[PDB]
Parts: structure tokens; C-alpha cells; sequence
């Protein structure tokens, strides 16, 4: 799940 | 009083109006950059997918999982996302739901008749099963407190396997439960059974959601959903 992942790392 | 661990969870909700505003801000430019060419259930998609973007925000800055490794994050809402849709929508009619009418997450208020013509024989029994948790959770006077902790039990589900450290997962599963269960008693000493008629939801809510899950995965397979956005990524996986 990228967009997942992209919304608990992104800043 | 209040368990301090329920007033750690409040510390952690959103401010409700800011979510609405800016859901319902999103939902009004996706429209108005549309051009007068070219449904209703597709627009229920797209509040649904920037509900799951606040979901998200919510318990990534929330206490306890905030602490977990982003391998467990995902574990953990791959794991409830769709109870956490459910419940939110739950609690809204609790708090703002009139009788035959619909309050959707930008605030906008939905006559029932104009939502059981267009959803289908079963997101209409999906619905209704919801309203029937609705009106005895408003029987139950279902408070903002309560609502947090099942939020939090509904999260940090003891369901989800592979996790580097359930052990977090395992004990904020039981001091939110055991706070529940002191918050219903000093609150609510008359209603012997409020603690246990709000566990008694959440299976019903797991059911509505992974039922609501496997739905809205056949209307992707099938062709009637806006395509790639966060809700199909998480039906995805
Ligand atoms: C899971 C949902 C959903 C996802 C994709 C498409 C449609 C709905 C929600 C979850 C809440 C969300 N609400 S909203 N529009 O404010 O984002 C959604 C709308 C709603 C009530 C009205 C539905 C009628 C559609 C023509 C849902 C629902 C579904 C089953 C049982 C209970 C509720």
C-alpha cells in the first residue's frame, strides 16, 4: 500500500 | 471523573469542524473544477476517501500509535480502516442525525429517500443496520468519551497479526478497556449494562464494515468507482 505508507512518512 | 487515559485519547481528537470544513472545501473544488458535462454514489467515494486522509492524520499524531513502526501502522489501519468509517459515520448521526435524514462528514444533511433510491438493495441494508446501532447507542446516551475509547479499541485490534510489537497493541487494548469500564461506572451508575451494550457494537461494526469492505470492492470490480484514490488502495491490500 504506497499511499498508505506515503501518509505516515511524509512531513 | 475521568481516567486520565480517556483524557490523554480526547487529547488526541481533531477538531470536528476543521475536519468538515476542509473535507467539504475539497469536495467543492473537485466539483467546481468539473465542467458542467458529465454521479451520487461516486460523490460518496470521495467523502468517504478524504475521511479516510483525516482517519489517517488522526491516528498517525495519536498517543501510544504514534509510537509504533510504520510497518505496524499499516497493519493496524489495513486492519480497521473501514470500522473507523463506520463508527465515525455511526457517532455523527448519534450526535446530528435526524430522523429519516442522512449527516454526511461535510456537514451537509441527505433526505433518506433521495439516498434508498439511488444505493442499492445492499448499501441500503448496510445503512439501516447502521441506524438500528444508531438509535440504541442514542438510547444509551453514547458520549464523546465512549466514543474515543472505542475508537482506540477499534484501532489497536487484537486481530492483527505479524506486528513487530503487539505487546503495545495488546495492553492499550486493555487499560482503554479497563478506563471504559471505570468511565461507565463512575458516569453512569444506573445503566449496569452500558459498558457491555458499547463492546456489543463493535462486532456488529466489524461486520457492517467488512460486509461495506467486500461491496464496494465488487463495485470496483465491476467498473463503478473513481479509480486508484486511498479508498480502493486500501480494498486493494
Ligand atoms: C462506507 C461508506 C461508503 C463508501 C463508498 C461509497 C458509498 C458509501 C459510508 C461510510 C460513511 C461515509 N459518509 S460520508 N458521505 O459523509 O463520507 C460513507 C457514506 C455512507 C452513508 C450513505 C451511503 C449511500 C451511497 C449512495 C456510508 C455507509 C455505508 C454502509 C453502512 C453505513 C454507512
Amino acid at each position: 500500500n504506497a499511499l498508505l505508507r506515503y501518509l505516515l512518512d511524509k512531513d | 471523573s475521568i481516567p486520565h487515559l480517556i483524557l490523554e485519547l480526547l487529547k488526541c481528537e481533531p477538531d470536528e469542524p476543521q475536519v468538515q470544513a476542509k473535507i467539504m472545501a475539497y469536495l467543492q473544488q473537485e466539483q467546481a473544477n468539473r465542467s458542467k458535462h458529465e454521479s451520487t454514489f461516486g460523490l460518496m467515494c470521495k467523502m468517504a476517501d478524504q475521511t479516510l486522509f483525516s482517519i489517517v492524520e488522526w491516528a498517525r499524531s495519536s498517543i501510544f500509535f504514534r509510537e509504533l513502526k510504520v510497518d505496524d501502522q499499516m497493519k493496524l489501519l489495513q486492519n480497521c480502516w473501514s470500522e473507523l468509517l463506520i463508527l465515525d459515520h455511526i457517532y455523527r448521526q448519534v450526535v446530528h442525525g435526524k430522523e429519516g435524514s442522512i449527516f454526511l462528514v461535510t456537514g451537509q444533511q441527505v433526505d433518506y429517500s433521495i439516498i434508498a433510491s439511488q444505493a442499492g438493495a445492499t448499501l441500503n441494508n448496510l445503512m439501516s443496520h447502521a441506524q438500528e446501532l444508531v438509535a440504541k447507542l442514542r438510547s444509551l446516551q453514547f458520549d464523546q468519551r465512549e466514543f474515543v475509547c472505542l475508537k482506540f479499541l477499534v484501532l489497536f485490534s487484537l486481530d492483527v497479526k505479524n506486528l513487530e510489537n503487539f505487546q503495545l497493541v495488546e495492553g492499550v487494548q486493555e487499560q482503554v478497556n479497563a478506563a471504559l469500564l471505570d468511565y461507565t461506572m463512575c458516569n453512569y451508575p444506573q445503566q449496569t449494562e452500558k459498558f457491555g451494550q458499547l463492546l456489543l457494537r463493535l462486532p456488529e461494526i466489524r461486520a457492517i464494515s467488512m460486509q461495506a469492505e467486500e461491496y464496494l470492492y465488487y463495485k470496483h470490480l465491476n467498473g463503478d468507482v473513481p479509480y486508484n484514490n486511498l479508498l480502493i488502495e486500501m480494498l486493494h491490500a
